[PDB]
């Protein structure tokens, strides 16, 4: 509700947007761990294949 | 206030899935690593001016880094459950709290699984020019299996985060 | 010079341009701050409900 | 959890990127050191083996 | 003759480029350097939930 | 790609060229050291052969 | 060890044609030591691969 | 924002692109250089001078 202490949705929102900027960190220090935007399957199936074969 | 609660058990159940998916990678890579290397020693093999010594070397250490891909094809278990090794045809993550399940459709990796067999190798430059392709096909099988794995765990981290 | 130009392509393929990477990695750092900032603003809501009693 | 403190998973994924980059390092030594991109048995069995006969 | 021609063989079969590994030495030093950078920011990343309380 | 730690592009057309500079190197050392532009069978077999019977 | 090779602790040329046949004795004992050796490193090459898995 | 992303894929395509004219250019100085000693050969062939054996 709007003075509620049970919940608190604002804090709820805040928290997802606070895990979308770790998860985008997270990733950009993979890509200069590595030096690859594709290090994985998981980044991009069809390139990785291609590129594992080439 | 019940299903809020039992969501937990379904992020639960995706992190798992998450899981075994990267130790299935892991195996992949060890396993595309030695088809490469095989691949490399039929081709050498394959030439006809080789003497006799020098193609038993590469014949060995054919038949050496085709034992190692059985072995680290079976490796490959998290926690008991494996989604390469060929132990079961599916396995199926919770998707909501109605017990409604995201699938994922098993991808063998085992020898038997790359169309080679536990006792493939070759006795002749000709059947090593034949194995230059079986070993081809078996690479490319097998990157088709790890891309389409990846797939899928990607598609379980896109749900986790819907479901929170 | 055919093994070179598919080295090459596989380097088109999977590799990453870093100068864009060195870019994005401090502004994700200054915004991971600000969200940690906004967080606690969150956090901290409740209090008001106290000093009304 | 995402926002753990007992788990870091991404320094484990960070340190097992940098453990593959020492190994490459270590092996490009080893080549500017001995001359040889076939220095030992272990580098590759069969060209090594053909290599010592000759 | 034939001796020499054996000697070549052998450097055919086992011998380093070395121009070669020097590009692959700088390239894999200045990895190495990122490497240590991307691994301290993962360490550095706990602290920022001591702000929260 | 364009400022990729894994790979050099550059260094590889730059490593070619060095080759063929010492190739040409190589076959202008062997006319000074035997005095003959067909030294061998290789540098063109018709007309080796023909000094040969010659 | 010299039994793994074909050669034996006694072992020896006492005249030129022992000599001669020494010469294949020797070259298939250089063989058979080379192909063991390079299957050796093959192995440990295999347990660093699984020492990486493991981790 | 959709645009500007599947701009990388129109990016890949333009590299793969340059690398197949690339191969091809490499053939084709093989195939100019064996051309040009072709052409010398039937120059020299054309000579009435020569005798069978050159011929």
């Amino acid at each position: 509700a709007l003075n509620s202490i049970n919940t608190n949705s604002g804090a709820l929102i805040a928290l997802q947007n606070l895990n979308s900027t770790n998860a985008e960190l997270t990733q950009v220090q993979q890509r200069i761990n590595t030096g690859k935007k594709i290090g994985s399957a998981k980044d991009n199936g069809a390139i990785w294949a291609t590129a594992k074969n080439q | 206030s019940a299903t809020a609660n039992s969501m937990n058990a379904v992020k639960d159940s995706l992190q798992r899935g998450q899981s075994t998916i990267d130790v299935a990678l892991a195996a992949g890579d060890t396993i595309t690593d030695l088809l490469g290397k095989m691949k490399e020693k039929a081709l050498a093999a394959s030439d006809t001016s080789l003497n006799t010594a020098s193609f038993n070397a590469l014949k060995s250490d054919f038949d050496s880094l085709r034992d190692q891909i059985t072995k680290a094809a079976s490796n490959a278990k998290f926690n008991g459950v494996s989604i390469a090794n060929g132990s079961t045809a599916k396995l199926t993550f919770l998707a909501n709290s109605d017990g409604s399940g995201f699938t994922v459709t098993a991808k063998t990796l085992t020898l038997t699984g790359l169309g080679l067999t536990a006792s493939s190798t070759f006795t002749t430059a000709a059947a090593a020019k034949t194995m230059i392709g079986t070993i081809d096909t078996a690479l490319q099988t097998a990157t088709n299996k790890l891309a389409s794995l990846g797939t899928s765990s990607t598609g379980l981290d896109t749900h986790l985060t819907f479901v929170g | 010079k055919l093994q070179d130009s598919l080295d090459a392509g596989v380097g088109n393929l999977v590799d990453a341009d870093l100068a864009k990477e060195s870019a994005k990695l401090q502004s994700l750092q200054t915004k991971q701050q600000l969200g940690v900032q906004a967080l606690s603003i969150a956090n901290s809501s409740s209090s008001a409900i106290l000093s009304l009693f």
